[PDB]
């Protein structure tokens, strides 16, 4: 059948599409972020990430553990800077008591203070794991540089702030932000009926709007941290359009037209205006592509390149140049109708999956609240034209930047420079 | 338990054999000949 | 730095005596693009960034 | 109510399958029954060379014109080669079947191998080999399959000797294009949203008259492998940590105990500790694969062993019925998305000679109970020659006569 | 029943060291999970009270009766730590034997 939707009266979205799968899905969308804290309770979302398996107020964590996986079943947890999902899947006879333990963990935890003791050694080796590549460290660094207040954020909890969380912040954390007008439950091959009726033995205690978060302030800057990797990883980024408004289309155009990765393995060469006009100058290896990340108040859009330190200036002045060209109108209407087809494929293809599936039901829901068909979107990416496209570009190249580097350094520019 | 038993299944015949290479042990050893006067060569 | 800092000078003075509360005593894992991080944890899954 | 996955066969040989759904995004792609195992250690890296220089030209799309049509339709184009099995595969939409059928054909037949791009690969591989030293339990994985497979094609790798990768010719790669990449050995997979007889037409108009005879009538043919127990031991303290693979022999593709060692792998300290069933044809490699700092490595093996004595002695119904139920979502299907579909269709044709559908795996799943679990298990674990291969600060792993006796319980 | 509790309370001698209740309880696996599991402070006020009443052994002492701890004084705080460390304890049991 089709997606069917119901707001409660309490403000939580019911979402359902029964498909007859073997294994079912069923996921719960907060907008509960590390964008809503502040600088007293920095790193609280993380522990509240991994804090997934603790004892619940229905279910002790040995059940919670066992429970899951004596049926086979998957418990995972997703986090952005706006939103946390918490999705569980299984055989389509178990998901009952998956029901029952995913929304003890949403609604009703304990956050008992041993637990969190013991947690805070698994949230450091975490934040080890996750900053062991370096694209994940110059992603922080630029929205830290990029922002002042909300967006400026980070999704791992800073050294400091280990062996501070309490059980305290993370209780205030739940309880102002894990209210009902700010929850979606999104089921894949479930009946809509139960979402209903699991959502009123829990998600029905709080129901108030919750704490909403402070408007993100872009602040600019560049950052640059020698850290010895022989390729210094470069963003340079500027303020772009919010998720909603029709320019984020534009620069999704943008970036799949300034190149949006590589298509090919191994052989992924001239897949981009910015590879080519790196490629046409540096005989050096190199990976130049388009970064665009928007959330529902603002959005970052810029250049992200990987070079050898010694051409690290010229590369992304080409890089940089590139956009310049583009912001002057110098595009062909075919490059942008490739530019189209390879972000409705993207589109398509991120939507293939079941997991993938329930995640964008679940960002649509807590976004607008209504769900958008894929044939829908197919034909809003098409109204993008070639001037908007232009237009976004000229917004990054004129916008103040904002820039996290690192590497040596040695021979990298400076904004005033770029 | 229940599992603890099933557990015990796999170890009976385990025990049995330790148990009879203790029995075949202690009689061949301790020369008990009433025992082994029943046995067809050793008997002597 | 005599007359210019004064009082901020020791903090661009490194002054190692060479010759002639104290230090506190002051880690290995397990084993590009460009797209907003999204970090996933799971119970039993081990975790993941998909930047 | 899975949809089936019908299977058609061209006079050339190769078996143009598929598999439809809702889904509208397709993978297409070629599955060849050409590794390095097919290789005779003077061309240990034909297949992988030839994987480099396979995209980046072809004659009808000269130099970097195929990823250029690729990025037209804005469809993502991969390819991978195991020591049995080599795929390319494209991502794409529905609507773009047709071209990217067409596409296909080319990388599989019409490539052009330019002298200069293999020059410019020999680079990339070379320096690629020089430095994918780095990842371990590659290094430690290799290691194992050389100590456990001595003598034989499958101790080899796909990447090859340093030696075989300077030294190739146009000629040589031309030779192993055109030696296995038969007709017959091939399977044209599609999964997702297409539709069985258009691609059945496509299949011939673009992907007829592939090659399906021999030079001099030197069909190939295949060795039924050794499983040598031996370990290897590269020692190198300067390494933060240490990887250690055991494993034994495996049963193979078409062993249906495979299903039964699946769960005991689902059954099953030291940081990462995955448990393994590498199954190439005739023989497998069942086992684990697990990192640790020096000082555990020797707790780390006696843990390893005792888990698996427990399963050749002691398994009960409990973790039976548990490690079922992992196996069980572990079913690859439409959720599990078009890709991960795709490949199971050209591996299915490939190894089992047809596609095993989910009913069939739930019904050899849902009769594995306890006591032939560990019937199967002391048939393949218990009294082993295992091959072990260690890299890293390795001292305190200990050597064969501690590993290979801690394999038998003296209490059964 | 509480009268007799009373001089019973008296009777065992461990108020006149200054301890509590949950002090004189042998530490087992679970006293142990359960002491872990205590905050800072009651956890420094048991060692304080602990090492106290090994020094008044040491010297064969007792407390001055107005430092005693009064029956009804006495708090049970490792008690409700505890009945979880069991609880807990019960419930894997439970698995496993299942
Ligand atoms: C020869 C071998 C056996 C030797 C036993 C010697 C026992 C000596 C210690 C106990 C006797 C102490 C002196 C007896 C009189 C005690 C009077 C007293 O003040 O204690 C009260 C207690 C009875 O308590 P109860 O009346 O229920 O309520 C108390 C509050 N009104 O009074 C009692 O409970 C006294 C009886 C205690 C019996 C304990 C038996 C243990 C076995």
């Amino acid at each position: 059948q089709d997606l069917e939707f119901t707001k409660l009266p309490n403000g939580l979205v019911i979402a359902s599409l029964e498909n007859y799968a073997p294994l079912s899905r069923i996921g719960l969308f907060v907008k509960a972020g590390s964008r809503y804290e502040d600088s007293n309770n920095l790193g609280t979302s993380h522990l509240l990430r991994l804090a997934s398996s603790l004892t619940t107020k229905g279910a002790s964590s040995f059940k919670i553990t066992r429970g899951i996986e004596a049926v086979g079943g998957k418990l995972s947890v997703t986090a952005t800077r706006e939103n946390m999902a918490y999705t569980v899947e299984g055989i389509r006879s178990d998901i009952e008591i998956l029901m029952e333990f995913l929304l003890n963990v949403t609604t009703a935890p304990e956050f008992r203070r041993w637990e969190v003791a013991a947690l805070r050694s698994q949230l450091k080796i975490d934040k080890a794991v996750a900053f062991q590549n370096s694209q994940t460290r110059i992603i922080e660094n630029l929205h830290d540089v990029a922002y002042k207040n909300a967006l400026a954020n980070p999704l791992y909890c800073p050294d400091y702030r280990m062996g501070k969380i309490t059980s305290e912040e993370l209780h205030y954390f739940v309880q102002n932000h894990f209210t009902s007008a700010r929850m979606a439950l999104v089921g894949l091959g479930v009946s809509h009926s139960v979402l209903k009726q699991v959502a009123e033995q829990f998600l029905n205690m709080r129901g108030g709007l919750g704490l909403a978060g402070a408007k993100a302030k872009y602040r600019g800057g560049e950052i640059r941290e020698q850290n010895g990797d022989n390729l210094v990883h470069a963003a340079i980024v500027a303020e772009s359009a919010a998720i909603g408004n029709a320019e984020a289309n534009a620069f999704s155009v943008l970036q799949h037209l300034l190149g949006a990765g590589p298509h090919i393995k191994r052989g992924n060469n001239t897949t981009s205006l910015l590879s080519q006009s790196v490629a046409k100058g540096s005989h050096q290896p190199f990976d130049v592509s388009a970064f665009n990340a928007s959330y529902s108040d603002s959005g970052l859009f810029g250049i992200y390149t990987i070079s050898q330190a010694a051409a690290a200036g010229e590369v992304i002045n080409a890089a940089y140049n590139q956009v310049k060209a583009v912001a002057q109108g110098n595009l062909s209407s075919a490059d942008v109708q490739a530019a189209k087809n390879k972000l409705k494929a993207g589109y398509l293809m991120s939507v293939e999956t079941s997991e993938g599936f329930l995640s964008e039901i679940g960002s649509q829901a807590l976004a607008a609240g209504s769900y958008m068909p894929p044939s829908t979107v197919l034909q809003q990416i098409d109204s993008v034209a070639d001037a908007d496209v232009v237009k976004a570009a000229k917004k990054f190249v004129s916008g103040k930047k904002s820039m996290a580097a690192s590497g040596n350094l040695g021979h990298t520019p400076f904004l005033d420079e770029l | 338990g229940p599992r603890y038993r099933e557990l015990a299944r796999n170890w009976i015949p385990t025990a049995g054999m330790w148990g009879t290479v203790g029995a075949v042990g202690l009689v061949w050893a301790t020369d008990w000949r009433l025992i082994l006067d029943w046995v067809p060569y050793i008997n002597g | 730095v005599a007359a210019r800092s004064g009082p901020f000078a020791p903090v661009l003075s490194a002054t190692s005596r060479g010759v002639a509360g104290a230090v506190p005593a002051a880690p290995v894992l397990d084993v590009a693009a460009a797209r907003p991080l999204v970090a996933t944890v799971g119970l039993n899954v081990p975790a993941s960034v998909r930047f | 109510s899975v949809p089936e996955t019908q299977v058609s066969i061209l006079d050339n040989g190769l078996r143009v399958a598929s598999e439809q759904s809702s889904h509208a995004t397709c993978t297409v792609g070629v599955w060849i029954d050409a590794g390095s195992r097919y290789e005779t250690e003077k061309n240990n890296g034909a297949g992988y060379f030839l994987e480099h220089l396979a995209f980046k030209g072809t004659k009808n799309r000269p130099g970097n014109a195929l990823e250029k049509e690729v990025e037209s339709i804005g469809a993502h184009l991969n390819a991978y080669s195991t020591r049995e099995h080599t795929a390319y595969l494209i991502k794409a939409l529905s609507k773009d079947l047709p071209k990217v059928v067409e596409l296909l054909a080319d990388i599989v037949q019409n490539s052009s191998l330019e002298d200069s791009q293999i020059e410019k690969e020999r680079d990339v591989i070379l320096r690629e080999m020089q430095e994918n030293d780095a990842s371990m339990q590659n290094v430690v994985f290799d290691y194992l399959h050389a100590t456990a497979f001595q003598g034989t094609p499958l101790a080899q790798a796909v990447e090859g000797p340093s030696e075989n990768v300077r030294r190739l010719s146009r000629t040589d790669l031309t030779d192993y294009l055109n030696r296995h990449y038969k007709a017959p050995r091939m399977v044209l997979a599609a999964a997702g949203g297409v539709e069985h007889q258009q691609l059945l037409d496509l299949a011939q108009k673009h992907l007829s008259s592939v090659s399906r005879v021999y030079e001099e009538d030197a069909v190939p043919g295949l060795t039924p492998c050794r499983f040598t127990g031996s370990e290897i031991r590269h020692r190198d303290d300067a390494l933060p940590l240490a990887h250690v693979a055991i494993a034994v022999e495996g049963p193979g593709w078409a062993n249906p105990d495979n299903v039964t060692l699946q769960v005991a792998n689902a059954i099953i300290l030291c940081q990462s500790f995955q448990t393994f069933n590498i199954s190439y044809s005739d023989t497998g490699l069942l086992g684990a694969h697990f990192v640790c700092d020096a000082m555990s490595i020797d707790d780390m093996v006696f843990f390893l062993q005792g888990q698996w004595m427990r399963l050749c002695t002691s398994a009960t119904e409990s973790e039976v019925t548990r490690g079922k139920n992992i196996l069980r979502n572990a079913l690859v299907s439409h959720l599990d998305g078009t890709t991960p579909v795709c490949e199971d269709i050209g591996r299915s044709l490939l190894t089992y000679g047809r596609r095993i559908p989910l009913a069939e795996w739930e019904s050899r799943i849902q009769e594995v109970d306890a006591q032939m679990l560990r019937d199967i298990c002391s048939k393949y674990f218990y009294d082993q020659c295992p091959a072990v291969a260690g890299y890293g600060p390795i001292e305190q792993l200990p050597d064969y006569n501690r590993i290979r006796s801690g394999m038998f319980w003296l209490r059964f | 029943l509480d009268g007799f509790r009373k001089w019973y309370y008296n009777a065992a001698g461990f108020n006149k060291l200054g301890l509590m209740r949950d002090d004189t309880l042998h530490e087992t696996e679970d006293v142990k999970e359960a002491i872990r599991r205590l905050p800072e402070d009651l956890y420094n006020d048991r060692m304080f009270r602990i090492k106290r009443a090994l020094d008044l052994t040491m010297r064969h002492q007792i407390l001055p009766k107005d430092q005693w701890t009064k029956y009804e004084e006495d708090k049970f705080y490792l008690e409700p730590y505890l009945k979880e460390v069991i609880r807990e304890r019960k419930e894997r049991e439970e698995w496993a034997k299942k």
